[PDB]
């Protein structure tokens, strides 16, 4: 299986590793209709979302969508440094595919 | 009355216990793990 | 930020949840109940911090003279701290010491970091405390003297419980 | 997708961004039948609720209402400042629709 | 919708406000057969319970009872003070219908 | 319904109350097949388990089993002291049925 | 049952204990389709993973798979010390089966 976020991110069409190395600057959460989503921002200016569930998501990916929001919320309240993100660079804001944190 | 000396100790300890719960809300909230209420009920 | 020079190493300070007074084994220890009195402390559950690195280092140097190593912990401002000259007024036993006391001791999350002091010489390298809670202490400050007054602890016959401002905040049986 | 709460909220009809920039004063949680909801207030006298799950909710919103209640219990406990709220202005008390926390 | 726990408790039959203004002194959790419940007490001498899910409960409540136990555990570990409780005084110990905590 | 752990434990066959008054020493958690379970230990060598979910348990127990493991993780992580344990002594290690904590 | 992670680890096929006695150096989480997984690393240089679910997991393992992801997110975020990991070594990275933590 992948050993790293870069290695994992090598396998998808339309992905890009981003090196953030920073704690979250903003956290937005919306339960508004069809915008059931989380948007986070870094100081660098980069905005990233965790995309809305839809029928294009295989049931297992639904479970993981809920875990990524939980991880972003608690990363933000603990002010933890996110190291690199793997995002689908073809969506606005870029969609989060994976996330790593170190130390 | 020595009551004075006993009131100071009590008010002081109530001040401190309030502060301790705030310090516990800060550091114990880091372990709080949220449940998917929907998939276990 | 407030500065307190101490012999106890940060591993120890972490093992105990903070910089303790005598009468707390660790910070949430309600097992030993300590006497808490500000007036008695100032002359008793409080731990004394200084307003500058200079002052803490000086106080550190008399007390800990000949220790080859001790630290100066840099503590954040939060409401468990009280300015001793504002609360005890014309009666502060040591007005020149401009001491700010923490009631209860100082929890480890309130410790911003520390400087290593070798042979009584401060090593300028401030070692940061990764467990310090930045957003929480970032905007908190020392408790206001208003709140201090009911807690001054002057004995019941002490002329202070009948003058401004303590008369208006004297507890049951003081005054 | 939107990149800010102001932008998300603007996509709705009968919403109102509220800048609160303060921590919650009260938290009330009710498990009473037909009143299973959360109410939060601020120092300012302002009250907001997280709606009882009505029939006009997509299952994605169903999971999202729960999440919003989670977020509000841990913000209340840690004393974290809310920056802006996006709420539905045609309900009393006003209904939370999205939330942001900054820094 | 109710704007306070006093308003909210007042629209139900056989409920009672308890101003507590204290932290919980003890927490008991059971997973024993048919006694799947939580029990809390205060130093006043008062005891309250979160009902076993069962028979006269809406299915929406079922989800909210699980949230109540989670709130009572973390309220207990952090020592946060409960302000008021709305309880069903026709059960022994009395059951909790809503909880409020202030500042 | 019962008001203390000792009343609760007494409606059951093969249960027992252990008084601990101690934090947890170790916590072992397992996702091994047919061995999904938590094991805890105290300084004095008492070892207890939250048993594997299965036909023994009534369906409402399933969800409380899960809540029990959740309580046991945060009690460990926070070093909160456990007061008493009602355990089922018919198996080794003894199964937990109920738990109380007091401050 | 077994009473420790070593007795538990021993009753399996393709397992070995790793004495860790250290905290997690990095945490990688992925919601990326078909690779919804968590990877963790240590200073000793060992990469471990929590598998993607599917058909080597009896329906009970799926509950425990999610719980292990939760446990590893909180231990990492708080710098908690892992005592021992029992992993299936026939997998790359070796895959986690149980975890113990000692206080």
């Amino acid at each position: 299986a992948p050993q790293t976020i870069t290695e994992l991110c090598s396998e998808y069409r339309n992905t890009q590793i981003y090196t953030i190395n920073d704690k979250i600057l903003s956290y937005t959460e919306s339960m508004a209709g069809k915008r059931e989503m989380v948007i986070i921002t870094f100081k660098s200016g980069e905005t990233f979302q965790v995309e809305v569930p839809g029928s294009q998501h295989i049931d297992s990916q639904k479970k993981a969508i809920e875990r990524m929001k939980d991880t972003l919320r608690i990363t933000y309240l603990t002010e933890t440094k996110i190291d690199k993100l793997c995002v689908w660079n073809n969506k606005t804001p870029n969609s989060i595919a994976a996330i790593s944190m170190k130390n | 009355g020595d009551t004075c000396n006993e009131e100071t100790q009590n008010l002081s300890t109530i001040y401190l216990r309030e502060y301790q719960s705030k310090v516990k809300r800060q550091i114990f909230s880091d372990y709080q793990s949220e449940v998917d209420i929907y998939n276990r009920i | 930020r407030l500065y307190k020079a101490d012999s106890r190493p940060p591993d120890e300070i972490k093992r105990s949840g903070g910089l303790m007074p005598r009468g707390h084994n660790e910070y949430f220890d309600r097992g030993t109940q300590m006497n808490i009195n500000l007036y008695d402390h100032a002359r008793d559950g409080y731990v004394s911090t200084s307003l500058s690195l200079r002052s803490a280092h000086l106080a550190g140097q008399s007390i800990l003279s000949g220790y080859s190593t001790y630290y100066i912990y840099v503590i954040a401002t939060a409401p468990n701290m009280f300015n001793v000259n504002d609360v005890l007024g014309v009666y502060s036993p040591h007005p020149y010491e401009q001491e700010v006391s923490a009631l209860g001791g100082i929890p480890y999350s309130q410790i911003y970091g520390w400087y290593r002091v070798n042979f009584g010489v401060i090593d300028e390298r401030l070692h940061r405390n990764r467990e310090y809670r930045d957003r929480y202490y970032r905007n908190l400050n020392i408790a206001p003297a208003e709140d201090g007054y009911r807690l001054a602890g002057f004995p019941p016959d002490h002329q202070a419980w009948r003058e401004e401002p303590w008369i208006h905040h004297a507890p049951q049986g003081c005054g």
